[PDB]
């Protein structure tokens, strides 16, 4: 969530944007709201 | 006892050895 | 079954009440009143486990009743909660160091539990067949209440004949795992006993719903996860010590994953008790260790007893009380136990021949009490069963007194003893 | 295997979802007094998530979408309103709301 | 669960100065700010092997502090906490624990990308060939949204055979480190038999062949571990990870060589950042004098860390030397070395007040009256031993059905327990009975 | 009681694999014909039993 | 017969049914109180009750100690494990001494666990199934039996199993005519090798051409095996097997080896009280014998006081030697016996005397008697003479060198000449401390 909110991207939109575009931010914040792999599934963590 | 002499080697380098003969049976 | 009678059966915890009201003999510990209240207000502590790394010291005289207390903590608190007893001179080992010793000590009486929900298949086997091709079969159960049918895949038939189970057997399936665990023979397990076999090793058949989901618990110490992270033998958890824990991400690495697991829910944090008993055998890069062991929120509280005062520390030539650095003195609360009053060691001396199961009369009990009141407490504590077997080699019926006189005058008492050395043996 | 790679659990879908802690919670807290549960929620595949989740807690359940053909709406309502041993009914707050 | 938590930062203003009660730190103005200084040190990454020691009696803070200047720099760069005793170790040289926990307070935080190949596995084949071993495995995968197929080594067909893959399952492989899973039967399958040993998982997601990018973060001694005792994956040097697997004295040649090469090489050309971080050698008045000669040495490194010592002693002899004593129980030319900060010992009402904030801490409430006594307990033996009395005396407040702490409550409390210096009268009085 | 049957459903030679025959070693310890000992050898180009 | 060592005279404490001394039972003479006393110890061991007392035998050198310490493992029989180890034993390379400690703690608590086992074994003649009807539809041919046909030396005898032994049997590979093994509860079947009567006459084969057997085809016996709880615990921490690669920690010897908690309580008290509660074994809780106990460490007595407050520990005997001496491990800390007054608070203390010079005699004699030496009156009296001048132990020793001179001297026992003869050939330790005070 607090990753998201402050990118530069989510920043810009926030900013400015055609209506549709800030309803995807937080729509897309009804993903991570609800449950993340709506938003990204977990990773495999592996050694580097 | 079965010490292979410089003698029996030089003896088994002569004329060489005949073949067998092992295909009868006879009991 | 047999674990005999050692120095501490007889206290089966402490004696306290409802509102940690020490009682006078109750629960086999006797007298020793304020010791014990302030043992059970750190018992208490113990059990609400929401402060980690707090310490104990039970300081006072040898044999009143330091360790009878620490071993009372141990039995009131009971199994589900670590309790890990260490005498301070375990700590030093050749195969690691100081203060891994003393990592491990700790970690060991911290306890993760991981609690899962999970769906079993329980039943009494009334057919198995599998047919050779990709083998095939079916499976039919019974519980009390009904009976059903399975299709078997290949795996499932694998791990069934891995078993060898068949019809009358009582069985559990993990629906996740798969693995056959027969409990025993139904009385319908019966072989046709026409020639020798395997024996009559019945027992009931279950009740209710023939699949039933239930809870298991997985409790390993927080040691026991170190270890087996370790290194990939891991088996090292039963082999032998054999360590040298790597600090670098698994102390860290174990704690975040534990309390991320903690956060989320998955496991419950279960902190224990590390009991020191003759701390002042640790060395003081021990002390040293343990002052900053015990600022930490994996700590357990760690309890301690000692029975000397005012003598150097071990490794240097510091003088302080109780041999330990006032710097690890400064993180305890001290518990001083106190002498015991005539009648106190009586009544110690009947609980302690009630546990022994030996009868003595009350001059017996007299003679005994003021035996172990001129000399030591654990002396007539060993005078009772030396006086029982010289009575029962008389045939008799319960120690008199002179029974205990004469094992008095059998056995010496390190007074006597030291009396009796005026021979300069090896000085 | 374990000790070089690490994958997600997968199995208990309530990890990382504190909604679905306190929900867990909740409907436990519930199945003493045991009177039956609506679980509304927008996100057709939401729903996935919390099917997933009632099995792992072992919930008789049954759940309506905007994709249930009209014929089980109906039997679904029938097989829950007027029959008991069904816990929960998930359901899409539009198409069952 | 608490023990130093009340503390979560330096309590500092914009200007750098001691706010006097602020953020679980209610003192030390001077050293505190200090501490200000130091963290500045730290955040600007411009030094190594700059050393710290805060110096002051018991109890005075010099860990509280410490572990603030970690809250402070927060969870974003190392912080190595470690006691001198660490150092006397049975597997590995005394010197060298040492100059491995420099290792671990230098961070590297670096970003990778690895290609994943996942899905239902709908076909397999080995190729076989002449040599007459294996060539390689034919695969076929698909997920929710899409199907491919590959080739896979000889490796990757070992493990899936360790994994004992079947067709018409779920798979996972990371082809950089070349590992595998077997993840399940599909859903689709459960049906398949009334009883099985499978799990059954739905069918992943996304594409069948996948890469993202990942910000690592490791330590330089992670580097030179992994290169000193290689797990290495795709080998049978495990015979080396066992019958065997110590400790190790590794050495300059690769750990000052070519894990700084590799190290550079990855930062110079972007794909990693480094974060020099602290190591907090708590307790450092009982290093050896070896430890303290070799601290030298790391100091004056161009790579070091940013090194943070606490010490508690008066003058005292030095260990290992048994003859020479000094300040601090440190030598003079380590001491020359560093630069001290004092902690100052607490006034009545700053420990009052740690009393409240510690109380406050661990949910106890607790009236002013036994507030004020515990305030006078602390002055008349020490402030963490009243500290100490506040969990007894709450839990003496619920059996007695309240819920605050009251002035007979630390009574009956500060009654059953002693502190180190009221039980040195008792041995002291009967001196020949305790022994 | 719980018993145990294992049908051979199959071709019936899939049984006929164990039963019948179970003969014994009939050869019994040979004479020599020199010395008459029971024999320890057997000549390769005679095949003749022999003992000393 | 083996050797003559310097105990071997010894056969018990000397007790009769009232727990007294005659004046010398069974090999030893003298020591009344002491050996009295430890016959009352002798039947705290025997009642099996008690865990972790201890009794500490305290004299001058020479006054008996390791003696009746032993004597009374001749008292407790074979049958009690009693484990002795001198306190110099402690100090190891390979393990920390309290962990030798602990290691022969638990080698003293015995386990003997009796089990009986049957078995059919013979040369199999007959191998048949027996068809039966068809338990579902007509595929033919169901088993519901087996036959086989065993002889042995006894009788030739038919037996029928259950087809699942059908199916180990064809497993195993065994055939008519060779020599099998039947184990009737577990069910195994193992070919023990093709029956000797087939025999190797001109096969050289290593496969052993198993002679019949003899005795009946059925033979079942009580197996009663002891163990120490040690040698569980040592077989669980580095066990043997041909897999498992762990398992080929085989070039290497066995350094580290500290045994741990979780398994030494974890896993194997619980088993051991499994077994004694079920009624397969029973404990037999010895006796560790610890001579030399001042050569222990202080931390190794400090870790014998929570050692001896266990509930699973054996009686433990300790023997010391010294007066009031320098504990080891300490800064001149001084204390009886060189022991910690700490752990003096925990043991009953024996007090062995020092002998009159008859019971010397008496021990001479018996001495003589034990070596196989004949020696005359005479002979006997002046090394009794010569025997209260200096220690008991070089009166003693004196007798077989003594006896070769006599050997030599043609004489058929010690003539007071030769003990006068080896008394000068040979000092004592307060001759010799003499010699070295004149000279430098
Ligand atoms: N309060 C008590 N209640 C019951 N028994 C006691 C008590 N105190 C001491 N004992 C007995 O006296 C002996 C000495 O106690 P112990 O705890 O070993 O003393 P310490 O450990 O303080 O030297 C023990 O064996 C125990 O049986
Ligand atoms: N300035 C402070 N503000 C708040 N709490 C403090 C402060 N100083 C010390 N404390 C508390 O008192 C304890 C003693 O300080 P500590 O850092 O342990 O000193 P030392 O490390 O010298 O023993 C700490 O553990 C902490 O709980
Ligand atoms: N009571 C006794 N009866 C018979 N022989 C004895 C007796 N006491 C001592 N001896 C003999 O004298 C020797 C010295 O006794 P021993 O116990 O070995 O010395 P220590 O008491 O120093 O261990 C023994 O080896 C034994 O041969």
């Amino acid at each position: 969530y607090d990753d998201f909110m402050a990118q530069t991207t989510t920043k810009e939109t926030l900013a400015t944007g055609h209506f549709m575009s800030v309803i995807n931010i937080l729509m897309q914040l009804r993903k991570v709201c609800n449950h993340p792999n709506l938003f990204d599934p977990r990773p495999v963590t592996s050694p580097f | 006892r079965h010490r292979l002499s410089r003698r029996v080697l030089l003896e088994v380098a002569t004329a060489p050895d005949p073949p067998p003969r092992p295909k009868p049976v006879k009991m | 079954r047999i674990e005999r009678i050692g120095a501490h059966s007889h206290i089966r915890g402490l004696g306290l009440d409802d509102a940690l009201e020490p009682r006078q003999a109750s629960q086999g510990m006797v007298g020793q009143l304020a010791a014990r209240r302030a043992a059970g207000v750190v018992l208490e502590m113990i059990r609400e486990g929401k402060i980690a790394g707090r310490a104990v010291l039970i300081a006072g005289q040898p044999g009143t009743g330091k360790t009878a207390i620490a071993m009372g903590m141990a039995q009131a608190l009971g199994p589900d909660t670590p309790f890990t007893a260490i005498a301070g001179s375990e700590i030093f080992s050749l195969e690691m160091s100081k203060t891994e010793a003393l990592t491990q000590a700790f970690r060991r009486s911290i306890g993760v539990r991981i609690k899962e929900e999970t769906e079993i298949i329980e039943g009494e086997v009334v057919e198995i067949q599998i047919d050779r091709p990709s083998k095939v079969g079916k499976l039919t159960l019974k519980t009390t209440e009904m009976e059903t049918i399975y299709d078997l895949g290949t795996k499932m038939i694998e791990s069934l004949t891995k078993d060898k189970v068949q019809a009358g057997d009582v069985i559990t399936i993990d629906k996740a795992t798969g693995k056959i665990s027969k409990l025993g023979r139904s009385f319908t397990r019966a072989r046709d006993y026409d020639a020798m076999g395997s024996q009559t090793k019945f027992v009931q058949c279950p009740d209710g719903e023939l699949q039933k989901r239930k809870e298991v618990v997985h409790t390993v110490s927080l040691h026991e996860i170190d270890v087996i992270n370790s290194r990939t033998q891991g088996f090292l958890a039963l082999f032998s010590g054999d360590t040298g824990e790597i600090k670098s991400e698994v102390r860290e690495q174990i704690n975040a994953k534990v309390a991320e697991w903690r956060e989320e829910g998955k496991a419950e944090i279960i902190p224990g008790v590390l009991f020191i008993d003759e701390v002042h055998m640790l060395d003081i890069e021990s002390f040293s260790f343990l002052n900053r062991a015990l600022e930490s929120d994996m700590a357990p509280v760690l309890i301690m007893a000692t029975n000397r005062g005012i003598t150097r520390i071990r490794g240097t030539s510091y003088q302080s009380p109780h041999g330990i650095p006032i710097d690890l003195l400064d993180r305890l609360l001290i518990v001083s136990t106190t002498p015991y009053s005539e009648k106190d060691t009586k009544q110690i001396l009947r609980i302690r021949c009630e546990e022994e199961d030996v009868e003595m009369s009350e001059d017996a009990y007299t003679v005994l009490t003021r035996i172990g009141l001129e000399t030591s407490l654990r002396y007539a504590i060993q005078l009772i069963t030396a006086a029982s077997l010289v009575c029962r080699k008389r045939k008799g019926t319960e120690v008199q007194v002179d029974d205990i006189k004469r094992v008095y005058s059998l056995f010496l008492d390190e007074s006597r003893s030291t009396q009796y050395m005026k021979e300069y043996q090896d000085a | 295997c374990n000790m070089r790679t690490q994958f997600p659990d997968l199995r208990l879908i309530q990890y990382d979802c504190g909604k679905l802690q306190t929900l867990a919670v909740l409907l436990r807290q519930l199945k003493a007094e045991g009177h039956r549960v609506l679980i509304f929620t927008q996100m057709t595949r939401m729903l996935d998530v919390l099917e997933q989740f009632l099995t792992y807690h072992g919930h008789l359940y049954l759940r309506l979408d905007g994709s249930t053909r009209v014929e089980q709406r109906q039997a679904l309502m029938e097989r829950f309103n007027a029959d008991k041993r069904i816990f929960c009914f998930i359901l899409s707050t539009r198409s069952g709301g | 669960i608490a023990s130093h938590s009340h503390v979560k930062g330096l309590g500092l203003d914009e200007s750098g100065l001691a706010k006097q009660a602020a953020s679980g730190l209610v003192g030390q103005e001077n050293a505190r700010e200090a501490c200000g200084v130091i963290v500045e040190l730290i955040k600007s990454k411009k030094m190594a092997g700059r050393a710290v020691l805060l110096a002051g009696p018991p109890g005075t803070g010099k860990t509280a502090l410490a572990l603030a200047i970690a809250q402070e720099l927060g969870s974003k760069v190392p912080f190595c906490p470690m006691v001198g005793s660490e150092v006397y170790s049975t597997e590995i040289k005394k010197t060298e624990v040492l100059m491995e926990n420099f290792r671990r307070a230098i961070g590297l935080r670096i970003k990778e990308t690895k290609e994943v190949y996942e899905g239902e596995v709908t076909e397999l084949t080995p190729c076989e060939t002449e040599n007459k071993t294996i060539s390689h495995v034919i695969i076929g995968l698909k997920t929710a949204k899409g199907t491919k197929q590959l080739k896979l080594d000889p490796s990757i067909f070992e493990s899936l055979q360790k994994e004992r893959v079947e067709a018409g399952d779920v798979i996972y492989i990371e082809a950089n480190s070349g590992a595998v899973k077997r993840q399940g039967r599909c859903d689709t399958y459960a049906t398949e038999f009334d009883l099985e040993a499978e799990e059954y998982v739905p069918l992943p997601k996304g594409d069948v062949h996948k890469k993202k990018e990942i910000i690592q973060d490791v330590t330089l001694h992670d580097l030179d571990v992994a290169n000193a005792r290689p797990q290495g994956g795709q080998d049978i040097l495990s015979m080396m990870g066992q019958l065997m697997k110590p400790k190790k004295t590794e050495i300059t040649d690769k750990l000052r060589g070519e894990i700084n090469k590799v190290v550079n090489k990855y930062i110079d050309q972007g794909i990693a950042e480094l974060v020099p971080g602290v190591l907090f050698v708590d307790e450092v008045h009982m290093l050896d004098i070896e430890c303290f000669t070799y601290l030298h040495r790391a100091l004056e490194s161009s790579i070091a860390p940013i090194v943070i010592f606490a010490s508690n002693r008066g003058n005292c002899v030095i260990r290992g030397t048994e003859d020479i004593t000094s300040p601090h129980g440190i030598p003079l030319d380590l001491l020359d070395r560093v630069m001290i900060i004092r902690t100052m010992l607490y006034t009545p009402q700053e420990m009052k007040q740690i009393i409240k904030i510690r109380a406050q801490t661990e949910g106890i409430n607790i009236s002013e009256e036994a507030l004020n006594h515990l305030g006078e307990i602390g002055t008349k033996t020490t402030l963490r031993y009243s500290v100490q009395l506040l969990t007894p005396a709450n839990l003496l407040a619920k059996i007695n059905g309240k819920d605050s702490i009251e002035k007979e409550h630390v009574e009956e409390i500060s009654e059953l327990f002693y502190d180190a210096k009221s039980s040195a009268k008792i041995l002291a009085d009967q001196q020949d009975k305790y022994m | 009681c719980s018993r145990t049957f294992i049908t051979f459903s199959d071709d019936a030679t899939f049984e006929e694999w164990f039963p019948q025959g179970r003969p014994p070693k009939v050869p019994v310890r040979e004479v020599c014909p020199v010395t008459h000992r029971p024999a320890l050898y057997r000549d390769p180009v005679t095949d003749i039993p022999y003992a000393t």
